[PDB]
């Protein structure tokens, strides 16, 4: 079975859409449970004009880059553009990337990056230290998981992130090209093995949800349970 | 004041929520996190989920958090409206007559009649009157038929005679070769059996029998089951009015057909002639014999002893069944299929063998109650209700046949219920296909197929060019 | 697959640590961990043999499932009071 | 405490003063939580039989009588904390209920019920 | 009546009656093969 090759990004420009050009990296850690966690940086396609969109997994809406990043931890700016544009003496790049530096010079530290994401997320908190704990699970683990889930990676997920911000740049003044969906460089192959280890995954999953369900029943009473009994054979074969 | 939260919970188990619930109320009420929840409502009849008192439903789930059975309540709660919060709390909790016949619902003995031979005070059972349906133990390692105390203490088993009185086979009680027992009255249909309720339908003409509004006539509009609020249209009124069932009647002025709904009669149709008090009497559409009705919907001879369709001896030879009642006489028709007319005491009354079994024009086994076509004789082309059963007679009736208030007898043989080459390796002896070996699939007097073993097909030859193997 | 993906999918997945409904009277738990995973050459009978390889033919002919059983080794290592650890490991599970 | 609350779902039994709900090897070592010192059931089976319901309808846990609306309709806010029942069948005879009055103690029924 | 049959893998004719486990009363083997049939069989040669 064919798809699109995953952690790798897509620069693409959809025809008839309210934005020009679209980032994508579907990304994957080395065969998680979690599925593809697609995000897409994304360029608005006309004030002020160009403003760069980011929709985020477990995400309603989209969200500007630069509020990802100030919530990702960078409260300066000059911080933020030296992960995007690697050479400050190309105006050009500026020219484009100010319109979204101007759409939020609203947010200026974390915490309320922290709630302006956790507002736009699928669970909305009702006080604000959840939204918080929400926004920062969801950049922790949700976003970008083939570059590190850990205590500290943020200055990793920022640097790919801001690489990704770069690459849709670099498509949009034409430096480079956008990249062909039907490439088969861009295509992976899911044989005998990847295939029964994506569909084994879920059944030990499900296999280990319902030993711990006989494991409830037996230890709510507390006598006493056996794992033989637990372990239903049947499910997995 | 708090107010009621539906939890969902376990079904069966919804008792033993609330037991838990308080056990872990009592167990935690002097520690650091406390149940701030005020009480817990399982019902007695309400199944599948609980209530929770609070007046949050953050309560709620830190209250109920570590229990099991509420987890499919656990991430949303529902509030009982306020209104309704009292309809949590709220507790809700003719026919049979003694010598009355009804029917037990299970067993052996279901839809059987039965008598009412006792009514027990306490309103649990009553006692019936039935004829038993068994085999005395000696089948077991059935139609009905009279208790032969003799028969059931020679084949012995569970038996306990005291007289007439008898214990048998699970303390099954009879006297006097009928079953007298105890039976629930859950456990019988009380209503319908003829061996309140209201029966009112858009269309007929009903009559108020009390009121301001009494004596008037009209056709029904609509029905409902009480308080039918019969809307009637009356005869020059353009208005519907509202009346309970209690308060009409089905009348009908003399000449208008009229069905019988239920009872001895029930199925037969017929023009009323005369209408009395609470009487009507009519004349059947299948036989001008007379009927006579109760407004809403006897059968017996004066003397008593006999009624209509019963089996007579008229000799020591010849049965009949009884088809009209006079007042000295009756009409019998004989086993012959002829009527004849006999003095009330000149024909003794019949003990009827309603288990009687025969056999039919195509061997089928028939039985009192089955429906037959008639396919020979007098009767060919009709269709019956076997009624009785003697010898080789048959007493049918079809309530479409007027004569004779539609009885009819027939012969039990004249009623019904409602190639050698063939597979044989034959060898082709003569003519083009000569020396073929294959097996005959079909075969006439003339030609015959054969599946030929060696080609892909079936061809057809004489029978005087095989020769079989 | 069967050599390593196999190995990693149940390695990875988290243990699972199991309390009682919070509370019993006015709850300890335990881990339950494992790792290991043994994987043994196809076999054909149950209760009316002593067990013996399937052919493929022989599966091919009877319509059975050409399959082979998967074994892991448990931990159930469990902490109920006094500060006791007893941790007892089935083998061929 | 824990003592009021019963230990089994087998022989429940609710009183016929309070609705206390019960088992019967409860209400035959402690008698009744609540008003035992009025009807002194305690020591004695048939007193039990005589005081308390074989049928009920609906049960409440209730857990803070002092701020309960349904302590309020179902007037059990003045009590202790406990298992009552909704609907109660069942009566005390007369000499229990005059000696009751003649102690100030005016026999309210429990069944609440709605008979048709 | 006989219906001999044989078995896959010892090649061995064994006698099995009706509604009887397939089992072949040497090396437990478990699959059987029936027979030839005894009726004649014409073949034409084209
Ligand atoms: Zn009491």
């Amino acid at each position: 079975q064919e798809k699109m090759a995953t952690n790798t990004v897509y620069v693409f420009a959809k025809k008839d859409s309210k934005y020009a050009y679209t980032g994508e990296c579907r990304s994957c850690l080395e065969n998680s449970s979690r599925p593809t966690s697609t995000i897409w940086v994304s360029m608005l396609a006309r004030a002020i004009g160009q403003r760069i969109v980011a929709t985020l997994p477990y995400i309603k809406q989209e969200v500007p880059i630069i509020i990802v990043f100030r919530a990702l931890g960078f409260v300066s700016d000059r911080d933020i553009l030296e992960h995007i544009i690697y050479d400050f003496e190309d105006p050009e790049m500026m020219e484009m990337v100010k319109p979204s530096l101007d759409e939020a010079f609203v947010i200026q530290e974390q915490n309320v990056a922290l709630n302006f994401i956790g507002s736009r997320g699928a669970k909305p908190g009702v006080t604000k230290e959840k939204r918080i704990k929400y926004a920062k699970e969801v950049l922790q683990k949700e976003m970008l998981p083939h570059v590190g889930v850990s205590d500290f990676c943020e200055t990793k997920k920022a640097y790919f992130l801001g690489y990704m911000v770069h690459r849709l740049l670099l498509a949009a003044l034409g430096r480079r090209e956008l990249d062909d969906r039907d490439h088969y460089g861009n295509k992976r192959l899911d044989l005998a093995g990847p295939l029964l280890a994506f569909l084994f995954r879920g059944m030990f999953k499900n296999l280990l949800k319902e030993v711990r369900i006989y494991a409830q029943k037996f230890i709510d009473r507390g006598k006493d349970f056996n794992l033989e009994l637990a372990i239903k054979t049947r499910i997995i074969s | 004041d708090p107010n009621l939260w539906t939890v969902k919970c376990k079904i069966g188990e919804e008792r033993a929520t609330a037991i838990s619930l308080m056990r872990k109320f009592i167990a935690y009420q002097f520690t650091d996190t406390p149940l701030q929840i005020k009480s817990v409502v399982a019902p007695e009849h309400v199944k599948g989920y609980i209530y929770v008192e609070a007046y949050k439903q953050t309560h709620v789930k830190q209250a109920i958090e570590g229990v099991g059975n509420l987890r499919l309540g656990y991430w949303n709660q529902q509030m009982v409206p306020i209104k309704e919060m009292t309809d949590v709390l709220k507790v809700v909790k003719a026919n049979l007559k003694p010598k009355s016949w009804v029917r037990l619902k299970r067993g052996i003995y279901k839809d059987d009649i039965a008598q009412v031979d006792y009514v027990e005070p306490s309103q649990n059972t009553i006692s019936l009157k039935m004829i038993p349906r068994i085999d005395y133990d000696r089948i077991k390692a059935p139609p009905q038929r009279l208790f032969d105390a003799e028969k059931i203490r020679s084949l012995g088993g569970d038996v306990a005679s005291d007289g007439d009185f008898l214990i048998f086979e699970g303390n099954r009680y009879s006297r006097k070769g009928f079953l007298f027992k105890s039976f629930a009255m859950s456990a019988v249909i009380t209503e319908g059996v003829k061996p309140r309720e209201h029966n009112f339908q858009p269309g007929d003409n009903v009559e108020v029998c009390e009121g301001e509004l009494i004596n008037l006539q009209g056709k029904i509009l609509s029905v409902d089951g009480n308080k039918i609020t019969i809307m009637p249209k009356h005869e020059d009124l353009k208005d519907m009015l509202e009346f309970p069932a209690q308060e009409l009647r089905k009348y009908f002025k003399m000449g208008d057909h009229v069905k019988v709904i239920a009872g001895r009669f029930e199925g037969d149709t017929g023009l009323i002639v005369r209408v009395e008090e609470n009487f009507v009497i009519l004349f059947s559409d299948l036989t001008m014999h007379e009927l006579k009705v109760l407004p809403r919907d006897s059968g017996v001879d004066v003397g008593g002893q006999h009624e209509w369709g019963e089996l007579v001896q008229l000799d020591p030879q010849t049965v009949g069944v009884i088809v009209r009642l006079e007042r000295e006489t009756f009409q019998v028709l004989n086993m012959y299929g002829k009527v004849v007319t006999v003095r009330h005491q000149a024909v003794t009354r019949k003990k009827d063998n309603r288990f009687a079994v025969a056999l039919d024009s195509e061997q089928n086994n028939i039985h009192v109650k089955d429906i037959v076509k008639v396919i020979d004789g007098p009767h060919s082309g009709r269709e019956g209700e076997i009624r009785h059963l003697f010898r080789s007679f048959a007493f049918l009736h079809c309530k479409k046949l007027v004569e004779n208030g539609g009885m009819f007898v027939c012969k039990t043989r004249h009623l019904v219920l409602a190639n050698e080459l063939i597979g044989q390796t034959v060898r082709i002896s003569q003519g083009p296909y000569k020396g073929y070996i294959g097996v005959v699939k079909d075969a006439t007097e003339s030609t015959a197929r054969v599946e030929l073993h060696s080609t892909c097909q079936t061809i057809s030859v004489d029978r005087q060019r095989l020769t079989t193997v | 697959f069967i050599q390593m993906s196999v190995q990693r999918i149940v390695e990875d997945a988290p243990p699972i640590d199991l309390q009682a409904e919070a509370q019993h009277a006015s709850p300890p738990r335990y881990l339950l961990k494992f790792e290991q995973i043994y994987l043994s050459k196809p076999t054909h009978w149950e209760r009316d043999g002593a067990p013996s390889p399937m052919m493929p033919n022989e599966a091919r002919l009877r319509n059975l499932t050409y399959s082979a059983p998967l074994y892991v080794d448990i931990t159930k290592t469990v902490i109920k009071e006094g500060e006791e650890q007893l941790q007892t490991q089935h083998q061929k599970t | 405490a824990l003592e009021t609350v019963p230990k089994d779902l087998r022989h429940l039994r609710a009183c016929l003063l309070c609705s206390l709900v019960k088992t019967i090897d409860q209400f035959e070592y402690d008698g009744c939580d609540n008003c035992d010192a009025y009807l002194q059931m305690k020591g004695n089976r048939e007193m039990v039989y005589d005081c308390t319901s074989s049928s009920f309808d609906g049960i409440i846990a209730m857990m803070s009588p002092e701020d309960s609306w349904v302590s309020k309709w179902q007037r059990v806010s003045n009590f202790k904390p406990g298992v009552y029942a909704v609907s109660v069948t069942g009566r005390l005879p007369q000499g229990i209920v005059r000696e009751l009055k003649s102690r100030g103690v005016a026999y309210k029924s429990r069944d609440t019920a709605i008979k048709t | 009546q006989p219906m001999i049959y044989i078995c896959g893998e010892c090649h061995t004719e064994n006698e099995i009656k009706s509604r009887d486990p397939i089992r072949c009363r040497e090396c437990g083997y478990r699959i059987m093969y029936k027979k030839r049939t005894k009726r004649l069989v014409v073949f034409d040669a084209r």
